[PDB]
């Protein structure tokens, strides 16, 4: 194949360029399973067992034995997939392009096939990201023009049946407030029997700055971070930053057994076969990608949204 | 099957696909092995 | 013996798969030691030996010389044996369910041998964990409906001649007050020679909850911490949280020379060889686990009940 | 009592005899201060030596044979072993075949034991005398501390040694951790370490002085505020702290360097069988265990004892 | 003789029974050695 | 061991082998 497919061959030479996924560090390396599916929906059942009576005495004869039950729930969850097409040099045009120490038309913005793939396959890495954190689409700093996704295709902030806390606009600067409904939504989570476990919290730029502010020796952070250790018995807690949440706290566990992520196999960018050719030296290529697969059990994530207005 | 083997030598786009799906997963398992918190 | 019957099989096959108890959190290595037996008790006789008067100087001639003696007990530990039973799918029937996703019957709740063994060992170890814990087997989460027990079987909350200290309704939000209880059963606390070991407590959230409050830059964990330090020898001390239990505080150290936990080497859940087999798909299987085998030393174990009215 | 056949339910037999561990003397003293000595009672002489500068050194420069002289100096210290006994019966090696079952060790009705284990008890109850009479001077068997056996001339325990610091806190005063340290600061300060100063400390306290330990300084806790005093004069190396339930309203201030204070034991002072053993037609048998007592070397203000006297 | 031993071919029930109590006392060795407080 | 004798210097020299391996497994 790559006796014929240059493309293909180039693809091979620079895919180990492209930087890691920045979701990897929401996630435990046991909440990740990648499925095997394209587009489509896929039913996933768990099964449950559960004791009917007080056990059995064996004693003498008896043929009366208490009995164990099973239940089961079936989830299905929808995936997308989607395209984006982008133009570059063709292979048998680069040499009359290669440049000195560079390649490529300065004036034209047209690039060799493998440096425009890498910064494509970036580009769509950020926009993965961006729609595993939130659970929207979009490419505007407002987060208008949504594209509309389809149901059971739900990002951390936007999944329902979770715990929802709202400070109001004119408590948007008071930390006493926020820890307040902080502390609510902890006290609403409900973990059962599997709070032993590690615990993550995001949170956007302006809160990591009101963070680090003193309480009122001690720090905001450290109150949170004690909080939330005497809940998920004092196991670790991790504190990151992003960008891409805009007053907004996500606090959630890192145990796969409440949150699991079930991305597609081909989740990441792929290139396709198809490539658009003609007599000029300009040439189209496709990447492919696809979205959703994110489970929660209800009342295990908690959403802290504060107003501005 | 893997683009890191030097040996693998792909014979079609599928495997092609295939392998660079593998690839991604066995990075995923690097990223998270040499991860210290 | 594989070649024959195919339950023990898919059992050996699977039992790698059956999650730890939890209950080995609260206990040290050297205290736990298997038994051989499943229904009956188990005499256990502890030496000492004590010395009459003081040392006999050995100069020039005598006869008449100190003496050492002896002195035995005997404890008596009760074991009793429980069983619970089963439907599932029958070996020879599991192809015509054998579906592409999975095995069973979804509408039916009829799962194959090996996962509804799995899943009835998992939570026949839930059960046993919570009787170590409490002392008493139930289905409720009221705690009522008990089963009857034989007597010397104890657990860790129930174990007679210790400790016990009750806090008023009154002052059932006064960390202060409940302090004040655990500084009088500390005090109260006759840990003899052996008061050099570590320390284990168990809280339930609520006052896991109250713990970390600041201390009235100081926090109530901290000062249990170095109040028990204090008595320990400061060696470790170690603080777990557990959903079992509902206003209590267990306090109690890690010693084998005190507290030593004899389970019984089939106390974990066992297949029985008795398989219900008939004309149709639904074959019953069975499920033995043996209780008891917790011995501790008079008045070595704190246990706090903040009395909810 | 059960009146059925209860005994049929006895199915497992578990015996509890423990082992002869180490001594917990040992944790006081560090590797080098310990030193064996082959003796078993009376008294043995040792003689330290020393040195000195009689006038500034002198210069070599073209010829001279009047140099400066370097003195010599020595000092003898007596020591006094005691050799103690103790007596326990035993069953005899050939009746354990009809004493001894699958299910049974000794005679339960009768509290008759093997050799073996009666001489591990026996051993362990007297290491852990011999641990009361190091940590405090004294042997006795009551806790009251009283009808103490009479001991030989030079003879001494950490906490009885003459010729130390010795702090007594009044009654009045007994449970102000203010006035303890006052009492602790005064005898750190009245303490004398010369050149040996750079070394490791230890402290042992009783379980009341650890509850007021713990208890907050008046951030800081008590203890911190003592092991920062304590660094003051060590050069700041290590400050060990421990608690011991055979002293009462006492804390002991010592260091940890042989230069100072020495432990010269018998290779006898742990207890070893004795060779005579009473025989009779009856299945009774005699044993008898020795030990040897003393050895203990301090010199003079180097370690601090404070009393707090309770009425 | 323990499942954990691929060697190990059970003969009958009480066999197999031994080799699941070994094999839990195992694990809980197993654990208590991994265990990091 | 021959004779009580030397099986008394063994029995203190075990002590003293006991001794010094505690004190080399010792970690304060």
């Amino acid at each position: 194949l790559f006796d014929e497919n240059y493309y293909a061959k180039a693809v091979a030479n620079i895919i180990g360029e492209v930087k890691d996924p920045i979701m990897y560090k929401w996630f435990s390396p046991d909440q990740i399973e990648d499925v095997d599916l394209q587009m489509g929906y896929q039913k996933t059942v768990k099964w449950d067992a559960f004791l009917n009576a007080n056990p059995t005495t064996i004693a003498n004869e008896v043929n009366t034995i208490s009995t164990i039950g099973f239940s089961s729930e079936v989830v299905r969850l929808n995936y997308l997939k989607l395209q984006y097409k982008f133009r570059h040099l063709k292979q048998t045009s680069e040499k009359f392009y290669t440049s000195d120490s560079y390649i490529g038309d300065i004036n034209n913005n047209l690039l060799p096939f493998a440096q425009a793939y890498k910064l494509a396959s970036s580009e769509i890495i950020k926009l993965i990201n961006h729609f595993v954190l939130t659970g929207t689409v979009s490419i505007q700093k407002d987060g208008k023009n949504q594209k509309r996704l389809l149901p059971n295709m739900y990002g951390l902030l936007n999944m329902p049946e979770q715990i929802k806390e709202e400070v109001a606009s004119g408590d948007k600067d008071k930390m006493d407030k926020i820890f307040e409904k902080i502390e609510a939504g902890l006290s609403k989570l409900e973990l059962g029997d599997e709070f032993s476990t590690p615990m993550m919290v995001i949170v956007d730029p302006a809160t990591s700055l009101k963070l680090v502010k003193p309480y009122a020796c001690e720090k905001w952070e450290d109150v949170l971070i004690q909080t939330i250790k005497a809940i998920n018995n004092r196991e670790d807690v991790y504190i990151e930053t992003s960008n891409l949440l805009k007053h907004k706290i996500l606090i959630y566990p890192l145990n796969s057994e409440l949150i699991k992520f079930k991305p597609s196999k081909y989740m990441l960018p792929t290139p396709n076969e198809q490539v658009d050719k003609d007599s000029t030296d300009v040439a189209h290529s496709y990447i492919d990608f696809v979205l959703g697969g994110l489970l929660a059990t209800r009342k295990t994530i908690l959403q802290v949204n504060i107003k501005q207005s | 099957a893997s683009l890191l083997d030097s040996n693998f030598v792909p014979i079609n786009f599928t495997e092609f696909v295939q392998a660079i799906s593998n690839t991604y997963k066995q990075r995923r398992i690097q990223f998270y092995e040499n991860l210290k918190r």
